[PDB]
């Protein structure tokens, strides 16, 4: 309805729904980014709803591309996208945005990031979904029961002349 | 009236780089005439040529304002009936133009009612102003120490990091506010990144109000354009200013950024034609090229055009022919230093490094001259006292020296002014200090009337009254602090 | 060009000289500021040595 | 001609060959002398406009390929000790090791008069050397 305007005062397209449907039809979350690029090139700036769908695609997609990439990280992709919709494209992440990130942490098993996200959601949002918190803590107990709280090489002792700098 | 050479057809005889020779069967049009390459050629932009030389009664050598790629020989060329035409009027306010006077802002048609040729003879000796007059910029430093000359040229020395953009915007706002005159900005050899930033900033300060009334025109011959354009953009902007000066009788402000790039562009053009460069390597017509531009900037009986040109010194050599020739046309000098800015003084102007020719009782009021000289003398003494206190100690100064130091520090703090353009960012409301207030405010401080006011009351305030009100707000503010510290 | 090269070297060399000496002034400035205390604390020690 | 002999030994014989050249600057000097009579406008300082390309073609031929290896040592003359002259300055980019001699060092009795602060080597890396 209301007409947003760009930095030079020209009007912009606000109908993001057709493009959101395209994002929901992507099997790999790298394809979702391509849809966003086409949105901007078409003078259609993604809104909060559009970014939320993209985060959902990352969580629900198998991998970034058909072939595996060396250091794929869904959490990094989500956080990088969030920085774009807050620091660069002035907007605000909402609860759904952070919850999707938290869902990735518990799904992936990176319990430590869950602690940080839980702190983020509690500070920024009303609170972190207790179900995700319980799952995140459960993962932490599993690691400690299996004795893998930290990588082994860090635990191993060292000295002034026993450290291989490499 | 119409010139007979309009619609005259010719054929592109020779093409080399940006230089094109056109043959006209009925006769070459007059020099400086503009021609359009009608031939399609499958280009992306139209090709315009400007006759600069006559090789024979039928052949003429021209310089292309755009790239000459895909231009074949025998291509049809049609004369436009005169020199390059630029739109002039109140419809150009708040708009961006190029050398050809085309709106590059993509904000709809200009809808001008008249056009003027780029090349116009300078005002005759009989049109010169009867007497020199001061231009009240509203800035305490400029109006006091280096007053501007109506119809004069001011060299704004300084680069990025000293607030040049804000000073430019403030001058544009003040001149319209006080003198009701408009402004024309001419970016010659401008980085296209910085040109975009200026347009965005001017929209934020509302000197270019897209939904309202703007008080500035823009003309950008950026670096990416061939040298044939960067050597004429300044003249196009000057033509726009001349319209307001004559038809409307205003006191316009013409900013040129830079004037060195104008010299460089006209130097490259001369080299392309094959002319032998003079010393250093500039064109032999360096003096004439600047003269044909600066001389058009003067105060006539109808209006005036005061120009603020940003001067760049190549290799930091003040004796280089380019700056050396430019200085012969500058009436005032405004120097910006990073050191002043880092000390929290805005605008960052070095009062002792600036200069002006109208600093004479014969032009300005005797009281104004006396006050300005006294301030300069006190500042110079303050620098000398700085050396001593940093050598022997502050306590070693005599009673008179201590008073001089205190007064000088107040003057330094009192030379800073809040610009209205910076209200959004800095929050604090700006101030426009009238000249009459400036002389009285500084004259009183020198005598010693305001020897009891705290030093900080002069920092970033406008006028003597602001100094007093800020003192009330400070004295009353501290009153609560005492009742608190006394209690608790 | 050699002649230009010579002059550029000479200028910076003199600049390095101005720097090493500007430091000396700061140093001897301190040894004099601190040593200026004697002027206030003198002229009565030798009264009877007169 | 000398380079052609070296190339033949490199490729056909498949041997590791040494190639000493003294002085490579004269090659540029000879071309400059004839360039004026060939109707070519002199470039800066007065060298031929094709200084870079003419030297580049010769230098590129002086290299070690998959068939054999050429170890090339070229003496470069710096007119009036002006190391910023176009001819010497265009040669630094075609070399792995650069031994920059200095007259001041020689006048002090130090031989070889090598200025270590101006010399450089590509193999000066921990991976290659110890």
């Amino acid at each position: 309805a209301a007409k947003k305007y760009d930095l030079f005062g020209y009007e912009v397209d606000t109908n993001t729904a057709p493009w959101i449907e395209k994002i929901k039809k992507c099997k790999y979350y790298d394809e979702a980014g391509e849809v966003l690029v086409n949105m901007n090139v078409s003078n259609c700036p993604p809104d909060i709803a559009t970014y939320n769908a993209t985060l959902q695609c990352i969580y629900q997609s198998p991998s970034k591309q058909s072939t595996p990439v060396d250091n794929e990280s869904k959490f990094c992709a989500m956080m990088d996208l969030l920085e774009e919709m807050q620091h660069r494209n002035r907007l605000k992440p909402n609860e759904e945005s952070w919850t999707w990130v938290m869902k990735e942490c518990v799904k992936s098993g990176q319990f430590r990031l869950g602690y940080c996200i839980q702190q983020v959601m509690e500070t920024e949002c009303k609170g972190c979904p207790a179900d995700l918190v319980k799952a995140n803590e459960a993962n932490a107990q599993k690691a400690k029961t299996e004795g893998k709280e930290h990588p082994g090489h860090l635990s191993q002792q060292a000295g002034l002349f026993d450290v291989k700098v490499e | 009236p119409v010139a007979d050479h309009k619609g005259r057809v010719g054929h592109v005889s020779q093409v080399i780089g940006a230089v094109v020779d056109v043959h006209f069967a009925d006769g070459v049009p007059p020099v400086l005439t503009a021609l359009d390459v009608v031939d399609k050629l499958g280009r992306d932009e139209p090709l315009t040529l400007e006759i600069v030389q006559h090789l024979d009664a039928h052949t003429g050598r021209c310089i292309a304002m755009q790239t000459t790629d895909l231009l074949k020989l025998k291509a049809k060329v049609v004369s436009t009936g005169g020199n390059i035409s630029v739109p002039v009027g109140r419809e150009t306010l708040g708009r961006i133009f190029n050398v050809l006077g085309d709106a590059i802002d993509q904000r709809g048609p200009v809808g001008e009612k008249l056009r003027m040729p780029i090349h116009a003879v300078a005002p005759k000796l009989a049109d010169q102003a009867a007497e020199d007059a001061v231009l009240t910029t509203g800035i305490k430093v400029i109006d006091l120490i280096l007053p501007y000359c109506k119809g004069g040229k001011i060299g704004l020395f300084g680069g990025a990091g000293v607030g040049k953009t804000v000073i430019i915007m403030e001058l544009i706002n003040n001149v319209a506010k006080g003198h009701g005159g408009f402004s024309v900005f001419a970016g010659v050899g401008e980085r296209t990144r910085e040109g975009t930033d200026l347009y965005l900033e001017m929209m934020q300060s509302k000197v270019i109000d897209l939904k309202g009334e703007s008080k500035c025109v823009l003309v950008y011959g950026q670096m990416n354009e061939p040298p044939g354009a960067r050597a004429r953009v300044a003249q196009s902007a000057l033509t726009m200013a001349e319209y307001f000066r004559d038809v409307e009788g205003q006191d316009v402000l013409l900013f040129i950024d830079n004037i060195f790039r104008f010299t460089q562009a006209n130097s490259e053009v001369s080299a392309l034609l094959g002319r032998i460069p003079a010393a250093v390597g500039y064109q032999p017509t360096l003096a004439e090229d600047l003269g044909q531009l600066q001389e058009r900037i003067t105060s006539t009986t109808k209006g005036s055009i005061t120009s603020v040109q940003a001067v760049y010194v190549p290799a930091d050599d003040i004796t280089d022919p380019a700056p050396a020739t430019t200085f012969s046309h500058l009436d005032a000098t405004t120097v910006l230093d990073r050191a002043v800015a880092e000390s929290g003084i805005y605008p960052a102007v070095n009062p002792l490094e600036c200069a002006s020719r109208i600093m004479d009782p014969d032009v300005i009021s005797v009281d104004h001259y006396n006050v300005a000289q006294d301030v300069v003398q006190m500042l110079t003494k303050y620098r000398e006292l700085q050396d001593i206190i940093a050598v022997l100690g502050i306590d070693e100064l005599s009673e008179e020296d201590k008073l001089i130091v205190d007064r000088a520090r107040k003057l330094v703090k009192f030379l800073s002014q809040p610009f209205q353009v910076a209200e959004v960012f800095t929050g604090m409301t700006g101030h426009y200090v009238q000249l009459d207030d400036t002389i009285d405010s500084f004259s009183g401080l020198l005598m010693g009337t305001y020897d009891q006011v705290p030093e900080m009351a002069f920092y970033m305030v406008g006028g003597i009254n602001s100094v007093l009100e800020k003192a009330k707000k400070m004295a009353e503010e501290a009153a609560e602090l005492e009742k608190m510290r006394r209690a608790r | 060009s050699g002649k230009l090269r010579l002059y550029k070297e000479k200028l910076e060399g003199y600049n390095r000289f101005y720097s090493i000496v500007k430091t000396i002034k700061m140093v001897t400035l301190a040894k004099y500021r601190a040593a200026q205390g004697r002027i206030r604390t003198r002229d009565f020690s030798l009264r009877y040595t007169e």
